[PDB]
């Protein structure tokens, strides 16, 4: 299920935005 | 702000009958495609679909009378609450309609590393959509990962 | 788009109302 992929781009965004 | 005279807009309500053709008070892709087929012969299947998405400014997925006036008056959209998630949303939205349809993830997930199959694109949003309305709004987007 | 197309059958609608 791509569901885990849902949080991936959003988490990566949060990480990138936090960096 | 301001208001609209329903009595004067009654002439426009004729579009919810004559334009509708079926007479249900709701413009959908079926009747629209019918009218555009006899009085158009140009808009394709994907065209009438995008066209309807060019009318629905509320994102309820249904042509309603209140938005009818908005479409034929002021085509402007604000944005100022989705700050960080906006940086993600502009990429997640793709088409620019707020809600996630499916084709959008078909780009961000395929560019996530692996390849996103159209068969999993439905299963993924069905897991995303907490309400079960069939759409992904900013509300459930933040109230899923960011909100523990 | 919609705002161009919508007024088109709408115009025909006017003609229909005039008919
Ligand atoms: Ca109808
Ligand atoms: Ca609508
Ligand atoms: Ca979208
Ligand atoms: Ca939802």
């Amino acid at each position: 299920r791509a569901a885990n992929l849902w949080p991936s781009p959003l988490m990566i965004k949060r990480s990138k935005k936090n960096s | 702000a301001d208001q609209l005279t329903e009595e004067q807009i009654a002439e426009f309500k004729e579009a919810f009958s004559l334009f509708d053709k079926d007479g249900d008070g709701t413009i959908t892709t079926k009747e629209l495609g019918t009218v555009m087929r006899s009085l158009g012969q140009n808009p394709t299947e994907a065209e009438l679909q995008d066209m309807i998405n060019e009318v629905d400014a509320d994102g309820n997925g249904t042509i309603d009378f209140p938005e009818f006036l908005t479409m034929m008056a002021r085509k402007m959209k604000d944005t100022d609450s989705e700050e960080e998630i906006r940086e993600a949303f502009r990429v997640f939205d793709k088409d620019g309609n707020g809600y996630i349809s499916a084709a959008e993830l078909r780009h961000v997930m395929t560019n996530l590393g692996e390849k996103l199959t159209d068969e999993e694109v439905d299963e993924m949003i069905r897991e995303a959509d907490i309400d079960g309305d069939g759409q992904v709004n900013y509300e459930e987007f933040v109230q899923m990962m960011t909100a523990k």
